[PDB]
RNA sequence: CCUUCUCAAACAUUCUGUUUGGUAGUGAGUGAUACUCUUUGGAGUUAACUUGAAAUUGCCUUAAA
């Protein structure tokens, strides 16, 4: 089922969901390949996306067969299957499985200052953070979603990506 | 019209009624001052009410101290319409400075009988 | 002659900053322009032409 | 007769709030030339014989203060009224309002500069602070930005 | 007219002073009873006992403008040290020991020296008596020979010996001395005095500190400072 | 060219702390105050080792 | 000796009944008392000896759970002089001094946020007495948000070994409990995963014996958060 | 515009273990079932959680001039 999650607490919800298992194969799909590179360093599952080396990506996937992957790279390679960022297609994902959205089928579920301090202190984690944030922004704007367009304020999007000031 | 009652929330901690009376006495002849104190403990709620014998001075004081930044937090002084008097505000104080076996056995037996409900 | 102004532009607030200038490392680095002066003072002390601060107090005869 | 865009100054922050703002700014006075020089000499002596948190200081220079503005990095802006070139500060309140940043006006550029070492500072701003900044911002808002929001009127 | 901040500060300071005084008095009452079972401490010590010892006390200004409290005000009135920069010698005793804590925040105490006592006596002294408003200084020993000397205290040296040796006439002479009004430190204002006062004020915090603890050791400092 | 005395000591400290693990040195806030990248770290450490084996 | 038969029966009956997070998992023991400390409200945290190092499973569950607690050690000025942790199987999270807590947290929201971060509130015995004036009501309104007392001074001087051994013992022996001026007292134990029946019976036996020895307890009931009060001992003979 | 009680005692002394005493708090407001006492008046106690120091009505002067 789909889960309603506000952008202000998206990071907290994702961290809690990850902490709920700590081992089980919680498959996650991301729209932006740059974002996963920034999220991989936030664990302070392994990186598995298309932008990195093909050989290393394949080796890591084979090791994991015994994640943090994008929509495009997940197709054909394969406890929870989730999609956090907007999908590359509104229906290719519907075709256990759960969803996350809040701009608007089965059912629905029911129910960190260190990162804020570090984002302004660490240069590399700041550049990667902003890169992922605006890559997600570009994917959201470039996607021709049925009922999602440029309306939501970035004041909460920046917080969702750990950013305090609006970039 | 504005009544003589002055509503001031967000009062500084320790700003007892005596201090309010002393300070507001400078503006003129205040009528009464009262503070909302908890029954359990004398600590105030940081909001109280006071009245003035003159309605003009009542709003003049609010205008002068409308957003005065006192220590801790600013004063949220407001003036109410006609009526809304200072009725009922008590000066609570902490306090002055400073056979059975049968019932217990019966209760124990009752508990022993009730625990089977689990 | 005597008319009020219009706040047509001063009514909405921008979200994103007007410029997306990349963040320079210097803002995230301890003032290299100040380490330069620190090392200049170190060189001057090595040459002996600058007296250490302790000797200033120790020589107040 | 002054136009509505002018006379926004002269009507400035009240006595108590202005004093509180000055006291708050005094807590983050930038290191003076002598203090900076002596600190650097001490650091050199320590290193020459035998890595610190980022410092904080008030922003005063007009160019870099405006640079921080528009980027939304200015938490508070303080402006002098008696500045000789008025055009230097006519647009500053408008820019602050457009960017959604608290701003305030004071009387006396020299008094503005006395808290930042320099003889005069025209304008000043703060980038980081402990918790009284929010209360001071709220007081400044309720006493000048919202109570005198009709500055666009009158002549 | 007076601004609000002053009243609130005075109220806050008065509340703390009253709480400290009440706690100290309540603890001392239990300590005297010798129960010493559920209190912080029962013994007494001094760090830098109630045994006899002549000590000098100086009335310092501060803390903030706290309204005169009954206990401390009455204790000071007993020693008539209301005026700032005034000092008097008192005989230390177990009964008088709690008075130090009672009026610790307002006064500074310490052990004087024979030379210091002699210099203070020979350099300052008052005899407020025969209308008798005159503040006649100890100009001559004739007054000491007439009004005093019944117990053998005929000259100023006898008074010095009694004060330093805690003689029988110590109470009589001390009252007669009309304790001295010592001059204030800076005693000025204007261009240099402001900076000198600011510089001196820093030492006050590091020297005149009150821990406010009920079992705080007696605060003692050498009288050689002045 | 060579490394400065202070720079040489800092590089030696980093090498002792982590050896050849440049990734760990990158996050070593105690010594990597300037947040040197993975490339500059190795570029300086190779020259440091050239004179230290 | 305390009646072990009732404990053996309970360790199965209550487990079956319970088998929401704290209600299902949070184990505790409640002791009935006949008044306490007269007309006083001293906030002394009594300590009980535990035969098992339940802290290790407690942090293991917290590490694998969403709620990750932190251990805060309040120190003094002299203690500022990684040596405070290098000598500690057990790792201390944060160390703070009373100098900061009295001013940098004047905002009650920040104070509450700081307090809620930690659970194992540890403080020096010297400074523990002055804490309540600083941390306010919220810290003293919950057993896990109030400062525990640990002896670090030795010969009126700081001692690293004294702190280390005492903290190790507390991590593998001591268990805190408040001292309310009432007839009811609560002592939290742990989670349902804590050990097995016989081991759980042994764990509760020492706690019950220490509670009986320390004071003239009235009655003790084996309990779990909002579970039925299963009786343990009937100490009415004192009455 | 103002800074909060940052150890007192005994055995023993192994760079210090053991035992006791000393902690009277900002309020507002939610709330999962039990303890008694206290003799109808309600009195204190047992988890968990929100908070912009938020909030509408319980019967001694040299911090001078």
């Amino acid at each position: 089922g789909y889960v309603v999650c506000d952008s202000d607490k998206r990071f907290l919800l994702l961290f809690s969901f990850l902490k709920r298992n700590q081992k089980k194969k919680i498959i996650v799909f991301l729209s932006s390949c740059n974002s996963v590179k920034y999220y991989a360093e936030l664990l302070n599952v392994l990186e598995l996306h298309g932008k990195q080396k093909q050989q290393k990506r394949t080796n890591t996937f084979f090791e994991f067969c015994n994640l943090i992957c994008t929509d495009v790279a997940a197709r054909g390679l394969d406890d929870w299957i989730i999609q956090f960022d907007p999908p590359d297609d509104p229906r290719d994902y519907i075709h256990k499985s759960l969803m996350f959205l809040t701009p608007n089928p089965l059912n629905e579920y029911e129910f960190q200052s260190q990162l804020e301090k570090l984002i302004k202190s660490n240069y590399y984690l700041h550049q990667t953070a902003k890169d992922g944030y605006r890559s997600y922004l570009q994917a959201y704007a470039s996607h021709s979603l049925k009922t999602v367009y440029q309306i939501d304020k970035l004041d909460l999007a920046k917080v969702a990506k750990s950013y305090g000031f609006p970039v | 019209e504005y009544s003589g009652i002055i509503y001031v929330s967000r009062l500084p901690h320790g700003f007892h009624e005596k201090e309010l009376s002393k300070y507001f006495a400078q503006f003129g002849d205040l009528k009464e001052v009262r503070l909302a104190r908890n029954k359990k403990t004398g600590n105030s709620r940081h909001y109280g009410f006071l009245e003035f014998v003159n309605k003009e001075d009542a709003m003049i004081a609010q205008e002068s101290m409308n957003n005065y930044l006192l220590m801790g937090h600013l004063l949220q002084v407001r003036v109410l319409p006609k009526g809304a008097k200072i009725e009922k505000l008590y000066k609570y104080k902490k306090r002055v400075l400073v056979q059975l076996k049968d019932n217990m056995k019966q209760k124990h037996e009752e508990r022993i009988k009730k625990l089977a409900k689990s | 002659p005597y008319e009020p102004l219009i706040d047509w532009f001063t009514r909405h607030e921008e979200v994103m900053p007007l410029t997306a200038v990349p963040e320079p490392k210097r803002r995230f680095v301890p003032s290299k322009n100040e380490a330069k002066r620190v090392m200049k003072i170190v060189r001057a002390i090595r040459e002996g032409r600058i007296i250490p601060p302790k000797k200033l107090k120790e020589m107040k005869e | 007769k002054v136009p509505p865009t002018i006379a926004q100054f002269q009507y400035t922050l009240d006595r108590n709030t202005a004093a509180e703002t000055f006291k708050l700014f005094n807590k983050y006075r930038p290191e003076t030339a002598a203090e900076k020089k002596e600190r650097l000499t001490k650091e050199a002596a320590a290193v020459a014989e035998g890595a610190s948190p980022k410092p904080y200081a008030v922003k005063y220079g007009l160019n870099h203060v405006v640079a921080l503005i528009e980027n939304k990095k200015a938490k508070l802006v303080l402006i002098a009224n008696d500045v000789d070139p008025i055009e230097l500060v006519v647009f500053l309140p408008a820019l602050c309002k457009k960017m959604g940043v608290p701003y305030a006006i004071v009387k006396g550029k020299a008094r503005l500069g006395t808290l930042v070492n320099q003889k005069t500072s025209a304008v000043a701003a703060l980038t980081e602070v402990e918790a009284a900044l929010a209360k001071l911002v709220s007081t400044i808002d309720a006493n000048f930005a919202d109570k005198y929001d009709e500055v666009k009127k009158h002549w | 007219f007076v601004r609000a901040e002053s009243i609130v500060a005075k109220t806050l300071a008065t509340s703390r002073e009253k709480e400290r005084i009440k706690r100290v008095s309540i603890l001392e009452d239990k300590k005297a009873k010798n129960e010493t079972q559920h209190i912080a401490s029962g013994k007494d010590f001094i760090l830098k006992d109630g045994k006899p010892a002549l000590l000098f006390i100086v009335r310092v200004r501060g803390p903030l403008a706290v309204n005169i409290p009954n206990k401390a005000f009455k204790i000071l009135s007993l020693l008539r040290l209301v005026e700032t920069n005034t000092g008097v010698f008192v005989k230390l005793t177990k009964n008088v020991y709690p008075l130090l804590k009672v009026i610790a925040p307002y006064v500074v105490i310490g052990k004087p020296s024979l030379s210091s006592i002699r210099s203070l006596i020979q350099k300052r002294g008052r005899i407020i008596y025969k209308a008798e408003p005159h503040e006649i200084v100890l100009n001559d020993n004739n007054i000491v020979e007439e009004q005093l000397g019944d117990h053998g205290i005929i000259c100023v040296e006898d008074i010095i010996h009694e004060i330093a040796t805690m003689g029988e006439s110590f109470s009589v002479c001390n009252f007669f001395l009309q304790p001295f009004k010592l001059n204030r430190e800076v005693s000025g204002f204007g261009s240099l005095n402001r900076l000198r006062k600011i510089k001196q004020r820093e030492a006050e915090s590091r020297t005149r500190q009150f821990s406010n603890a009920a079992t705080a050791p007696v605060i003692e400092v050498d009288i050689d400072s002045l | 060219r060579s490394q400065s005395e202070r720079e040489e000591e800092w590089l030696e400290k980093l090498y002792k702390k982590h050896g050849d693990d440049y990734k760990k040195m990158f996050f070593d806030k105690k010594l990597n105050i300037y947040q040197q990248s993975e490339g500059d770290l190795k570029r300086r450490l190779l020259r440091w080792k050239k004179r230290n084996g | 000796a305390i009646p072990r038969e009732r404990v053996i029966k309970a360790v199965n009956e209550l487990i079956k009944f319970t088998s929401e997070e704290l209600k299902k998992d949070l184990q505790l023991i409640v002791v009935n008392n006949k008044s306490f400390t007269g007309t006083s409200k001293s906030f002394k945290l009594k300590l009980l000896n535990v035969k098992h190092s339940f802290y290790k499973p407690w942090k293991e569950a917290s590490a694998t759970a969403v709620k990750d607690f932190k251990v805060l050690l309040i120190l003094k000025d002299s203690d500022i002089k990684d040596d405070l942790f290098d000598q500690l199987g057990i790792k201390v999270d944060e160390i703070i001094c009373g100098k900061d807590l009295k001013t940098v947290y004047k905002a009650y929201e920040a104070r509450n946020a700081f307090i809620s971060q930690f659970s194992l509130i540890l403080a020096d015995d010297s400074i523990v007495t002055s804490l309540p004036k600083l941390m306010g009501g919220k810290a003293y309104n919950k057993v896990e948000t109030t400062p525990i007392s640990i002896r670090t001074h030795a010969n009126k001087e700081f001692s690293l070994t004294t702190l280390t051994n005492n903290i190790k013992k507390v991590y593998m022996n001591q268990l805190p409990v408040k001292l309310p001026r009432g007839t009811t007292l609560n002592v939290h134990l742990g989670n349902l995963e804590w050990l097995r029946p016989e081991e759980f019976v042994d764990n509760v036996e020492l706690i019950s014996e220490q509670l009986i020895k320390a004071y003239q307890i009235r009655s003790i009931f084996i309990k779990t958060n909002r579970s039925p009060v299963l009786p343990l001992y009937y100490n009415q003979d004192v009455l």
